[PDB]
């Protein structure tokens, strides 16, 4: 359970970065 | 400025917990480096005005003694 | 030419946004192509174009004198 969290977390991170070079 | 455990799913874990470290590291190394860039434009900023005023100063003194002295006599 | 989390969903929501983010970038680059393409098209066409005139005027500026002299 804390092994998916982490990789929801990095999952979540990778997206705003995307998100930041978009605007 | 379920206990699937499996050789192949941890390898896709850690390589997803790889990407964002990546992208983490670029971020700073970019952000780093804006830093120096926003440098570099301050510099082109003040030395602009600083060029554009010995123009101006140039232009006036080197012209000016003459000038004033047609103007006198 | 069953496991609702927000984190879940958020993480599925930025997977699925990273694809359509790229579908995009992928539908901009055709066209951008497609217009490189048109300009490719218009150098080819325009290097012969060149290439003959530069022989054409040439040839028609010298071999007026040129082919009198011969005559002459």
């Amino acid at each position: 359970a804390p092994e998916i969290r982490c990789c929801v977390d990095a999952v979540n991170f990778v997206a705003s970065s995307t998100r930041d070079q978009e605007a | 400025m379920p206990l699937i455990k499996h050789p192949e799913v941890k390898s896709a874990i850690e390589g997803i917990k790889y990407i964002a470290e990546t992208m983490k590291s670029d971020q700073e190394s970019n952000n780093a480096a804006e830093e120096w860039k926003y440098v570099a434009m301050v510099m082109d900023h003040i030395l602009l005005a600083v060029f554009m005023l010995v123009c101006i100063i140039g232009t006036l003194a080197v012209f000016a003694g003459r000038l004033i002295e047609l103007n006198q006599q």
